[PDB]
């Protein structure tokens, strides 16, 4: 449930359903940590409050 | 950005 900062997108593809997931290289570590996320769980975070 | 890693 948490949210973890993307670095970079190293990969794509598209699964039978035709949605896109993403091959994530997480800020702060390295390639070893890399996972597969769907579309849907890469967000842009705004201030809630200005 | 941020991603949820599940």
């Amino acid at each position: 449930g948490d949210l973890y900062e993307v670095e970079r997108i190293v990969d794509k593809r598209k699964n039978k359903k035709g949605k896109w997931e993403y091959l994530i290289r997480w800020k702060g570590y390295g390639s070893t940590e890399d996972t597969w996320e769907p579309e849907h769980h890469l967000l842009h975070c705004e201030e809630f409050i200005d | 950005x941020f991603a949820f890693k599940s």
